[PDB]
């Protein structure tokens, strides 16, 4: 989960 | 007087925040228009979910923040994210008008446009005295980009595991907080303290808001006027 955060914290 | 460490941090938090917040709030055009049930809840929803973008950024570059675990980073980022922006706004907020001035008028938010995202006074009475105790401290850039990265580096957050290294980190800062005031500001003899206890302040306002969003996200037709990443980083999962 948190699919976007683990994105944006590269 | 200050280190070549500490200064060395305060280098990095002054250009980190530098990158992550645009004076000129250009980008605000694209967000869904301002309109004045719960009709400001849109633009305030793409305003939010940008502003979480802009934290990330900034966090991503607190020295040692990199270095933590994914984890660690997530929990540090979800409980906080709400405190970060209430204190990052503090510098399109005036005294003048008492409320938040992002260049022109339609991005112009008082206390009326934000029940029309629905949210009640119960918030929005002691978050906009907290911007005024916050404006009249009359912070410097280093002051202020300091209690970001204090505020969220605290390792009293629900989530976090390796307690130890975010204590030492946000420890750290807080020496280098204490020895500027000491050093570089002036009349700053009672500046620290009142600095903390602003940052009890975000604590209640965190909880006040935790409370009205769990109530807006309930709601699938407010909820689903959120954006994914508000939805994510607010949302309680695990
Ligand atoms: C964002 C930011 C700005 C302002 C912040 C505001 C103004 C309106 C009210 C806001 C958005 C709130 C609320 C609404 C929250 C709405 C929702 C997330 C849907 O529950 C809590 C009052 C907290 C911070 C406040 C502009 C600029 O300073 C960048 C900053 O980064």
């Amino acid at each position: 989960r948190h699919k976007i955060l683990h994105r944006l914290l590269q | 007087m200050l280190s070549d460490e500490q200064m060395q941090i305060i280098n990095s938090l002054v250009e980190a925040h530098h990158k992550t917040y645009d004076d000129s709030y250009s980008d605000f055009v694209r967000f869904r228009p301002p309109v004045r049930r719960l009709s400001m809840l849109p633009h305030l929803a793409d305003l939010v979910s940008y502003s979480i973008q802009k934290v990330i950024g900034f966090a991503k570059m607190i020295p040692g923040f990199r270095d933590l675990t994914a984890e660690d980073q997530i929990a540090l980022l979800k409980s906080s994210a709400i405190e970060i922006i209430m204190l990052r706004s503090n510098q399109s907020f005036s005294l003048e008008d008492m409320s938040w001035s992002c260049g022109g008028p339609d991005f112009k938010y008082c206390i009326n446009d934000v029940t029309k995202a629905g949210h009640t006074l119960e918030l929005l009475e002691p978050l906009v005295k907290f911007q005024v105790g916050l404006k009249k401290l009359k912070l410097h850039e280093e002051e202020h980009v300091l209690l970001m990265a204090i505020c969220l580096l605290s390792p009293d957050r629900p989530g976090v595991q390796d307690h130890v290294r975010i204590e030492a980190l946000q420890d750290r800062l807080c020496d280098v907080l204490q020895a500027y005031i000491r050093i570089q500001h002036p009349g700053g003899r009672l500046l620290y303290a009142k600095m903390i206890q602003k940052l009890a302040d975000l604590r209640s306002l965190n909880e006040e808001h935790s409370k009205q969003y769990r109530s807006l996200s309930f709601q699938p037709e407010h909820s689903m006027q959120l954006t994914p990443l508000v939805l994510e980083v607010f949302g309680s999962e695990v």
